[PDB]
């Protein structure tokens, strides 16, 4: 088996004398490392990727320099974003009458005691 | 005027907008931005009641949907004199 | 110019992208990066009202995705002067 | 080099972990550690864009599993002059 | 620079957006624009390798959405002397 | 003005309307039209970007029927120092 | 001493326990008790490696069934010299 | 004394509950209310070990249903010179 | 040597791979880069018999996957002197 | 450069492809070429991180067929400063 | 430190793994690299025992799968004078 | 001639029979002969690339027989610079 | 180093034999030979961590079948300064 | 009282 440039690109060529979306969906990928290290965009060429053979800077060689363990601890977390369903009080409402901008539809707006205003 | 109008926002970018939908819509100052903990954001404008009211509602239309949200909007005619002194009397 | 540019993120990797991007989009200027707690970080910038949305909408979709994301993008054209004093003037 | 690439852990033991991967793994300077709340820690890299490349995903690879976790991994190659006011010139 | 990064579109439109994308991304210099028929423009840049890689990705999620599109999206780290002929020197 | 606005379309017919369109809309100067190949035609302005946003928006609007078509439609507010030299001028 | 232990976790009375149970154990030098936000407190050591491996598993077991828990227990041996800029030297 | 007894409990209120319980009950010194963050509160006191028992059993007996409640009631009988560098001295 | 290789491709992209590729390969000269329109670009390299046919090859195992593709890859040997007059001298 | 590229082969055959094949891929440099023992050839590449990076996979790809093979090909993007005295600095 | 830790393997590139693994991995000083003959090659760090511990622990998962792999890891704590005089005091 | 033309046999009478072959066959000159290890011997041929290519098949058919045999045989057509460094440049 | 490493034997002669193997195997230094009574004896070593493991293992598998046997081998890595007042400062 | 195990 002469290996080389012969070897390349078998049925492409004539004139011998024998012969005579590059980017993932949005939605399914979220990339590992964002900005300028995306993966999704399927640059061809001479590219800073890795492929299968190239052992290396990243993977196990970086993950088991350090000994860790993980313990299992108890989430309550606590936050506005958490607390957004937090249970409530069934909200006030106005019996009022007389012209007060008594608005319904708005958001809630309250007064002092919680009433709505 | 001494009524006081608060909005407290989960977020800062929702506060923001209704302090400024407050100041616009009435005459009110705004005396403080406070930062609870936790993402809670609150604005507190001072005025006469009529002018707290308006600001208050419109303030809090409008930050309804930007963001995370109000959380509370809120307007208290006579404040207490006790309750002046945990009140900010300026924005910093 | 005046307009008021602003995206609050979950955390400050997605920001840091946002500002970038907003920054090189427009003719806007950084005034402020704010850790308003929880892990909401909101980012300001200052431009006249086109550039500012540009910047945002720029910035909105570059952070979208960008760890926990983008929690609110907003544009205000014209800003109250009350509102001006809670807001930096200059990064720090 | 002037690439930027920022690693956001929940908790700071993912963060000393990623720093440590990240300078081991390639040429960048750790610039900073930044506490944004909520138990975010982002840990920010300085450095030639593919140094800057392989520190982050060595960083991210490194930090996933240890404590809760890799909130986001990301570089920019060449950031705004106006973000850079904003980013933490030596670690503190 | 020896590397060159190259984008084909289909359309001049998402070709600026592009170039104006790679260009802000990284340090990378804008040698060329060719129309190659059929609706083809290449917009070509060069650079040092890691500053290539970075442009480009940026160039093809930026470009992506405008336009027709993209067809390609390339980088040849160090370019032979011979093609130096074909390839455009500098913007005209 | 530094902004760039830049309309795609199949055809000319429909590539003059939206530069009509388009400088009509804002004080807008058409700096150039370019026939692509394949019959796409790219005309180009440049403007205040609250000028080119409206200009682009109107344009867009005007040429979608008109024709083939629309490809793209597309603003940049602030055009990279090097992306200037792919761009016209004038208009020929 | 070279090495460094750290433990994370969620309260500080579990952190207290963490800490007196790791500086018993071997010995080492409790070199910070941070405090990251969100309830996580981080507890670091520094001792010859033989040291910061008994002291963190010490730690660890003591603090896991204390309040509301471990997050993580993390040995480093050697830090990067970058690194150390971002660790505690003396508690505060 | 050095006995070190500590009750975390999710809140101020439940914590000075605890606190008072635990004063009243035992010989026990209150040497700090620490908020660690993430709405925990740490009370510590510290006295013999016998009155450290019985003050933090009372307190937690108190705070246990108290507010957000209790996270943790720890007792430490002699605790490390290197952890007595991060245990508040005075309730300040 | 007189050998022509001439590789044909959908677009200047996988044009230019090829080129480079062909020249890397062998010893041959790049004596044109023709765009023939609609799209189809070729690029053509002279030399001797052997270093041709290692070019060409090399050449379509490059560009295949790159972009729109290999429409073409042709070594003829010998070409006629009139032939000749059809073919680029040297590349422009 | 910094980054180390290595490629170990079975034979000075394989081995010599693909230090040809990293060579023109990217600008790296041979620095050595070792005759380990067993038949396994080691060759060694240093240059920036994209361009090892590059390298090492057209290496890779180029050896995997000519001869016995490939038993290696690794990227370290900066090595410890005590392991550059155990790497060959110019080719032998 | 007098330990002396060894790892060895099939081949040169996984060695210079294991070596730049040691030596990140924990305070070790390498010591040398000896080829062996039959494509053993043996690579040497000297240290105190834990680190030299901690050091082969990381390089022998290191170099496991990089290239024909591990055929020993080895640490001798105290090393006898006379073992002295057959290793390499310096790395070449 | 710049091509390389190498084989590689178990054993060094399959090699000289291969180098005798091949410069018998075509208008190639030796370069040389290397002991890679392990029983590897590579002679390598220099030539142009059709002569190089008939060389290596009469080189390969030759010594296939003889002794252990062919491991090897293979052509690159240009080298790059780089690689000639760890190329003999004549026999002996 | 402080740790402590301890083997207790039935009789003298097994005694020995382990202060020998750990004194030869790692780091340490013998502190004390104590005559307990009943045929115990005990040898005592104290070095850094890792030595002290190591030591305390090796002496262990010295002396298990030697004479009467081991009782205990045991490492306490930080002794209480209390501890110390018992424990034999030079081997008197 | 290692790690692991504390004729």
């Amino acid at each position: 088996r002469i290996t080389g440039p012969g070897m390349l690109a078998t049925g492409l060529i004539t004139g011998t004398p024998e012969f005579r979306l590059v980017c993932a969906p949005r939605s399914d990928q979220m990339d590992r490392v964002s900005g300028e290290g995306k993966e999704r965009c399927h640059i061809t060429g001479d590219d800073w990727s890795v492929n299968k053979h190239i052992t290396g800077t990243a993977g196990q060689w970086a993950s088991g320099r350090n000994p860790s363990m993980r313990g299992n601890a108890r989430v309550v977390e606590t936050s506005a974003f958490a607390n957004r369903n937090v249970p409530k009080p069934e909200k006030p409402g106005s019996k009022i009458t007389g012209s007060s901008g008594n608005d319904t539809q708005g958001s809630l707006i309250t007064y002092s005691g919680g009433a709505r205003g | 005027g001494i009524a006081l109008g608060m909005i407290e926002t989960r977020g800062l970018v929702p506060a923001i907008e209704a302090a400024d939908a407050m100041t616009k819509a009435a005459e009110v100052r705004l005396v403080g931005r406070q930062f609870v903990g936790g993402g809670y954001v609150t604005v507190l404008v001072r005025g006469e009641t009529g002018a707290v009211n308006a600001a208050v509602r419109a303030g809090a239309d409008a930050c309804e949907r930007v963001g995370d949200g109000l959380v509370a909007a809120h307007i208290i005619a006579r404040v207490h004199s006790e309750v002046e002194n945990i009140l900010p009397k300026a924005p910093q």
